[PDB]
């Protein structure tokens, strides 16, 4: 992980450095957010099911090669268990909300993702859809505030940028 | 050497195609600015001796160190050479308000400038307390409504600025 | 560029002299609310054309242009812009062309292109006569 | 400057001339409500292209028998000739709000007018016709009250200066009377 | 490429000098002759398309053996007319570029210089290629002092291969 | 929010604007099928210049006495002010889709327009076999039935759309003829 | 490395003065249009991998001798390379920028890469012509300009903003020349 | 040089990683510390040729053993050297108040500092002698702001920790 509050503390650690004033200065940056970030993440939560419900299947509603015999969407233990998978992405980015940084997602899901799927005849493409169907169906005032869903867009495309 | 008509020329002959309509009514405008592009570099050339007497005289009183015995620009040799090199930027930044673009000022001036310091062992950090001297001095002399009539050429003396502070991050 | 037809008979210059002749101050306003907002007055020779009784030289070729940036389901930041600048139309109708004769063009946004046609095929320097001797 | 806006005209010669802004609030102080006096024009030569071509097309769709073979509005440098010919009496009362006397209009352009047009054969009924409808038009710019086209202004009355320009467009009419 | 402005600064630099009131003079006519120069490169692009082959055409009406000798060097075979839609259109196109800078700067390092190489060593024999830009210095469509100023490197391109 | 955009149309110069994400919602909620019409109005203006360029040489494809000496498609300028021609009543025709009206295409655009052709000497026949490839050619874009190009969409018809500009373009015939 | 706010430091301390309330007026203009280049370079790097499609895809369209049996970007090794090459120097511009002083671009990579480069082999206008092509790809995000992927910002003029990542890729592409 | 700008594109280069969401709540960090952090700065250059005098003279009101023959202070030039080397440490402070980190202090004024106040005979306490009189003069309205004259007194405790 990485976050805010362990990456000054990290870099003090390695010079063996007290806590200065400019790492007293960059945890109070987060006070500014975390009015407005921790209650996006409440949201993303109570939809979970419906959210899923709709972009889940979007990139099969795309895609009716993912059914094929001898795929990974192509029957019921394996339709049902791509929603075992795809729900932890949305836990994923419900784990970084709440902490501020990209530490949840190469903790658990981002870290050595090419040497995974390049082995269970997955492509990578299927994973795109799914989260690019979910972040342009932001409009504003609705699932966010305009402080909001300045942050809540960048861990969207994080994800996004991080595996393709 | 490029202006900024020799820009679009070279920014399309490797593209391939002729020159497109929408960027040339741009260029079009230009020419309404022509007439106060030049008055302006005789405002500077006009006092070419009286920016740069004026701000080597305020650099050694605020830094005794480069005149005082054993400094850098102690001896008369190294004093010709400082006034030189002072009067040196204040052509290449002209050249470049004439002009349109940069391209001049940081290819026969500029590329290397820092490091020709480094290898001679000037302060490159005091070069460019000297240039915002006659930074200072020229943009305060460009805004007189004397021998112009008046009207805003606001647009005009941000360029004059943007290469004297090209020439202040040369040197560091 | 003299299109004497004016008929014109010399019975106008009595009250209406050659210098100043169709010509009337025509006043030039940099109104932008700013500092440097100039009025001007300027006096020049009038001209007209005989279109503008439907399509004035204000309103003279001004058609109004859409331009929509929209990927798909990008909702949230796609835009609709609707402009009318003087618009000219796409380069100009080539030579009337015969066999074929690489029929010319040009497209694309940066720069105008244009390659070589021959009626469909668009050879453009390939160099199909390539035979040494050996 | 108010004569050397006179000096632009005078000297019969083509040149270009501004006010700065300085030299605009000595005008300003001078000439009262400058700043209605000021929109006052900009109102007329924003849309002085198309005031006079509503302007020609109402004298021509009310008086048919100009276009014919024949008639003063046919052979199209003729009929360049007529809308040039209303364009030149708009600047000059435009210039005649700006300088707010019309004694620079009267001898310039309605002097010599009146049988300079019988000496080419000019309808002047319909040009009384034809001048009415930028009558119309100008108390319509000036006090913001077009049917199609408002424009942003400072809030207030014009109603002077709608009467000024329907004052100097009655001294056209009756030059052609 | 050698620009009007340039070489008012090339030629205060070789002796080291600020811009004075000698070389801001030939400035000052590089922004009057700004205006009749750019509506001629401009609107030779809105005419481009007619002025290849149209000139194109006033060359194989002049000379018949172009299309009909067997060699690489022609307009033969359909192979030839695809390289005579460029070879001449890069003569169209730097007489644009000339009425940008209003010099001759880009055709003096692009088209001119190296040339007499090119010519002698693919037979390309220039009878061919003064007729090619002939039919453009008199069907360009164009009046006044912005024909006499797109005439002006037309045939300072001519001259050099004359 | 149409009034901020006919005071676009209505200025009569040359002025950029452009709509954020909550007026394109007052956009797409007072015009209706807006996701239909707004895709109909970017199927034709991506390949704009394609459509003039083809259908006014198929006027000299089908009439070749226009690039005679003597014709009206000769001396380059004129040449593309037939092109200009051209692209005028492309941009009007959208926006006549795009309003959901032809009230701006006949006063902008259509007012005159056959008086100004007779008067200049323009084939107006000529101009009625030009049009109706564009008639042809938006009805192909719009239900994306075009043979060398297919834009992807959103799935269902768009024939309410495709008919009205067979409207909107048989009163620029209509206006002509 | 350097920061702009270190830039006043030295500044001051060869001239061994204070910090005065004079050169004290640009840093604390630079705080409030923090935020303004805090909505700039979040936008540069959440489209990067699009900035690193057109960076090489593009450059290859226009020299297709590298993919040639003998160029320089024929095996599949170079061909990750050049994937790769380009992806870490618009992570440094997106450091550069936030401290605003392009020393820190200067003194890890635009210190020596171009003698580097003759040894490794690779001609340096491909890669001017690769550096300029992400050029404008910048610039388009920063303006909310891009056709096919519109972001979300505020509302204003970041065109002094859009000049710096153009004046930083030339002395990208310079240090290579 | 320590500020707070180089803490994160530091780490970021060792990261090999663009610069994320969670690095710039340091920068949101920054610009709200920054409004309130200047005042400090510039109301110091408006006292601070009586200042470095008036906390200057207080080590010489602590120890008057400096100013007897075969001492430091023992005569005029070298009382005078007294007076430039506390306002070289009080010119740092201010240029430490403008970075907001303490690089300034440890490069030109605290790295190599204690290694020559030993071989010229110089008391290490006696400066922190006099910066402590610079510590209990704040009246925190008056002077400062009220928040800001802790953010002044937080560079004091840096540098009687460096020579202490
Ligand atoms: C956690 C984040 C989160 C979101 C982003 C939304 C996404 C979302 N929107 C809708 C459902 C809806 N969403 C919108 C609003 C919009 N739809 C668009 O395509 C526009 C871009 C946007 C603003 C105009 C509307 C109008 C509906 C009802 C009609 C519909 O189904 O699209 C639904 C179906 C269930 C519901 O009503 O909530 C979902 C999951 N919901 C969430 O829980
Ligand atoms: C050979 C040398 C040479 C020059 C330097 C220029 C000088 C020059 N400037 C102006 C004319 C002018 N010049 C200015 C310029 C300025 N006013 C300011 O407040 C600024 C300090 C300054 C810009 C640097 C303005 C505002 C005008 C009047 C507006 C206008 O040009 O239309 C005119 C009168 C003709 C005209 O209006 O264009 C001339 C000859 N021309 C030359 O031939
Ligand atoms: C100094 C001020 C000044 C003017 C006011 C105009 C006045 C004016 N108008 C015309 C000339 C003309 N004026 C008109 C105008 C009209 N005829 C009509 O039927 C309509 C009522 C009306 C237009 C709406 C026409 C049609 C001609 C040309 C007549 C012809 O050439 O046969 C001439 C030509 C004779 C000559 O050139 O000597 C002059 C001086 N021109 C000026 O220089
Ligand atoms: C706002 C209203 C508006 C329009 C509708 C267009 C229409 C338009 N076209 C031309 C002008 C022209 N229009 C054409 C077009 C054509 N001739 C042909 O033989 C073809 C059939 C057709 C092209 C396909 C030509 C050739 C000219 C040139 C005549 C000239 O330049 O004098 C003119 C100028 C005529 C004049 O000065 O009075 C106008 C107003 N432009 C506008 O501003
Ligand atoms: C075919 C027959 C035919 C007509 C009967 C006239 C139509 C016409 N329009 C106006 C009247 C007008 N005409 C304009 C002019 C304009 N309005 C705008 O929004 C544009 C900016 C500008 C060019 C179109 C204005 C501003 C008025 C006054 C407002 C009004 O009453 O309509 C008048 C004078 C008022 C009156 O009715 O007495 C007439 C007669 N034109 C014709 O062609
Ligand atoms: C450089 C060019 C230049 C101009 C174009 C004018 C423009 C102008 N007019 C007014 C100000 C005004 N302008 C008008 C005019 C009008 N209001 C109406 O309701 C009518 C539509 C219209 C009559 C024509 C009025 C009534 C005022 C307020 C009174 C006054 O200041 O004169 C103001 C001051 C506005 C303010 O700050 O509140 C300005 C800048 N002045 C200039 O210096
Ligand atoms: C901001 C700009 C903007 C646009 C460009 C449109 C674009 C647009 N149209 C539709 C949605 C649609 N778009 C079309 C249109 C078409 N389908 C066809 O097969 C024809 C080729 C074409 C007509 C020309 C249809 C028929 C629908 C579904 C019905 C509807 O929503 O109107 C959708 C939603 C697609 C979905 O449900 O996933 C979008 C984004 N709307 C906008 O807000
Ligand atoms: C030499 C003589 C000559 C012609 C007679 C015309 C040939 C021509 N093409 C189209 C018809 C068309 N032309 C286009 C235009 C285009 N298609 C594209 O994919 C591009 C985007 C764009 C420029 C090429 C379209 C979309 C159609 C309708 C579909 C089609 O028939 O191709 C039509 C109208 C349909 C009809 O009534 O037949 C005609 C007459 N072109 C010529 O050159
Ligand atoms: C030679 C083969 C070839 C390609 C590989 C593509 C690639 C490509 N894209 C652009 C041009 C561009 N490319 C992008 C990049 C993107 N747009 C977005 O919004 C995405 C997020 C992002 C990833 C795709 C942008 C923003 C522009 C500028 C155009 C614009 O959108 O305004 C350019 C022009 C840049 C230049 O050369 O000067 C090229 C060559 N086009 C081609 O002709
Ligand atoms: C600061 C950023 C940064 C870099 C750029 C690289 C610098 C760099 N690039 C390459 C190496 C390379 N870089 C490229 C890329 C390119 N060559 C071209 O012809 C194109 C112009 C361009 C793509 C846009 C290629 C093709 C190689 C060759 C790999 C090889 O030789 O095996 C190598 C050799 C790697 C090795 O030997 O292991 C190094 C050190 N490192 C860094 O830290
Ligand atoms: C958590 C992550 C995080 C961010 C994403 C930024 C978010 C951000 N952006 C702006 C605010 C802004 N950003 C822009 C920038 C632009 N507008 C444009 O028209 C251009 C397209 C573009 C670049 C030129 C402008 C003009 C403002 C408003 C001015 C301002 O108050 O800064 C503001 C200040 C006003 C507000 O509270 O909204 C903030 C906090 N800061 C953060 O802490
Ligand atoms: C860059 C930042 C910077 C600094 C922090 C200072 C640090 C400093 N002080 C002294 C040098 C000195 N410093 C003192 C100071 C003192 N002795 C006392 O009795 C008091 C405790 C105290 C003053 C209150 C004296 C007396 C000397 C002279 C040493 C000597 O006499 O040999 C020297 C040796 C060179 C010299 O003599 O000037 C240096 C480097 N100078 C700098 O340039
Ligand atoms: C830049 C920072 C800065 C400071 C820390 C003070 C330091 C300081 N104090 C005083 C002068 C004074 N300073 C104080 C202030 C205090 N005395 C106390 O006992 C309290 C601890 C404290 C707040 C009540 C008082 C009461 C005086 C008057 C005489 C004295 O007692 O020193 C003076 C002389 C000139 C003046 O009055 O301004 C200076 C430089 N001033 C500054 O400009
Ligand atoms: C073509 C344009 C051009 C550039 C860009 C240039 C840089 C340049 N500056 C130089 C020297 C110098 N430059 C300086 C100037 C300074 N040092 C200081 O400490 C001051 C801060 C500053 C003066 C204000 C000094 C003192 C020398 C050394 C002169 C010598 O060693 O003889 C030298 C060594 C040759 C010499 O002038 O003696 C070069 C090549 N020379 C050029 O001809």
């Amino acid at each position: 992980m990485k976050s805010v509050i362990t990456t000054v503390v990290s870099a003090a650690d390695a010079a063996g450095r007290f806590p200065s004033n400019s790492d007293l200065e960059s945890i109070q940056g987060n006070i500014q957010r975390s009015a407005a970030r921790l209650e996006a993440a409440e949201k993303l939560a109570g939809n979970h099911e419906a959210v899923v419900k709709e972009a889940g299947d979007a990139c099969f509603a795309k895609y009716a090669y993912l059914k094929n015999p001898g795929e990974a969407g192509e029957n019921q233990e394996k339709i049902n268990k791509c929603y075992r998978d795809v729900d932890h992405y949305m836990r994923l980015v419900n784990y970084c909300l709440v902490v501020g940084g990209t530490g949840p997602l190469d903790e658990w899901g981002i870290a050595g993702a090419r040497e995974v799927y390049r082995t269970l005849n997955l492509p990578t493409s299927a994973y795109v859809a799914s989260i690019a169907y979910t972040r342009d169906r932001l409009c504003v005032p609705r699932d966010m505030s305009a402080q909001a869903g300045v942050e809540f867009s960048a861990y969207l495309d994080y994800l996004i940028n991080a595996l393709s | 050497m490029l202006d900024a008509f020799a820009k679009v020329v070279a920014q399309a002959d490797a593209r391939g195609e002729f020159l497109s309509n929408t960027q040339i009514d741009a260029l079009s405008k230009m020419v309404k600015e022509g007439n106060q592009r030049l008055d302006i570099v005789n405002k500077v050339t006009s006092n070419a001796s009286a920016i740069v007497t004026n701000s080597a005289r305020a650099l050694f009183a605020e830094q005794p160190q480069l005149i005082q015995p054993g400094g850098n620009a102690y001896t008369s040799r190294r004093m010709a050479a400082c006034l030189r090199d002072m009067e040196i930027v204040l052509r290449y930044v002209s050249y470049a308000m004439i002009a349109g673009d940069s391209s001049v000022l940081d290819d026969r001036c500029l590329n290397g400038l820092r490091e020709t310091y480094q290898a001679l062992g000037t302060p490159g950090s005091s070069v460019a307390v000297a240039i915002q001297k006659m930074k200072d001095a020229s943009v305060a002399l460009a805004n007189d409504t004397t021998g112009t009539p008046i009207g805003d050429c606001s647009s005009l003396v941000a360029e004059l600025a943007g290469y004297f502070d090209r020439a202040a991050v040369s040197v560091v | 560029t003299v299109d004497k037809e004016a008929p014109r008979p010399e019975l106008y210059n009595k009250y209406f002299s050659a210098d100043r002749l169709h010509k009337a101050p025509e006043i030039l306003f940099e109104y932008n609310k700013t500092k440097y907002d100039r009025v001007g007055v300027r006096y020049t020779e009038v001209t007209s054309k005989a279109s503008e009784r439907f399509f004035p030289k204000s309103r003279m070729n001004r058609a109004p242009v859409i331009e929509i940036s929209y990927r798909e389901g990008a909702v949230s930041t796609a835009s609709v812009s609707l402009s009318m600048p003087e618009i000219s139309g796409p380069p100009a109708l080539p030579f009337p062309v015969p066999k074929g004769d690489v029929t010319t063009t040009m497209v694309t946004d940066p720069t105008t292109g244009r390659l070589k046609l021959e009626f469909k095929v668009d050879g453009a320097a390939v160099s199909a006569y390539s035979d040494p001797r050996a | 400057m108010l004569d050397a806006f006179s000096r632009v005209v005078v000297n019969s010669d083509a040149k270009a001339a501004y006010v700065g802004g300085s030299d605009l609030q000595a005008l300003k102080s001078f000439i009262a409500d400058g700043n209605k006096r000021l929109d006052a024009v900009n109102s007329i030569v924003s849309n002085a292209s198309c005031m006079v071509s509503d302007a020609v097309s109402g004298m021509i769709c009310e008086n048919p028998g100009l276009i014919s073979p024949g008639g003063n509005c046919y052979t199209n440098r003729r009929m360049a000739a007529c809308l040039r010919d209303g364009e030149i009496i708009l600047r000059y009362v435009s210039y005649a709000l700006l300088a707010g006397d019309a004694s620079v209009l009267e001898d310039r352009c309605l002097n010599g007018l009146k049988e300079t047009y019988i000496a080419l054969g000019v309808p002047t009924n319909s040009s009384i016709r034809a001048v009415s409808i930028m009558k119309a038009q100008a108390v319509a710019f000036i006090t913001n009250t077009a049917t199609e086209r408002k424009m942003s202004f400072a809030a207030g009355d014009c109603t002077s200066l709608a009467s000024e320009v329907a004052s100097y467009f009655d001294r056209v009419g009756a030059a052609i009377s | 490429m050698k620009t009007p402005i340039t070489e008012a600064i090339a030629t205060a630099d070789n002796q080291g000098r600020f811009l004075s009131n000698t070389e801001l003079q030939a400035v000052n006519g590089r922004y009057q002759r700004a205006t009749a120069s750019l509506t001629a490169a401009k609107a030779l692009t809105g005419s481009a398309q007619r002025l290849i082959t149209g000139a194109a055409q006033a060359v194989y009406n002049k000379f018949p053996y172009t299309t009909q000798m067997p060699g690489p060097a022609y307009a033969s075979s359909a192979i030839g007319k695809a390289k005579c839609a460029r070879d001449i259109g890069y003569y169209l196109r730097m007489v644009t570029y000339c009425l940008v800078v209003g010099g001759t700067g880009p055709m003096d390092e692009y088209l001119v210089a190296g040339l007499e190489e090119i010519n002698r060593s693919f037979d390309l024999s220039p009878s061919w290629y003064i007729e090619a830009l002939q039919y453009i210095k008199n069907s360009h469509g164009l009046s006044g002092q912005v024909a006499n100023e797109a005439n002006a490197y037309i045939d300072y391109a001519i001259n050099t291969l004359s």
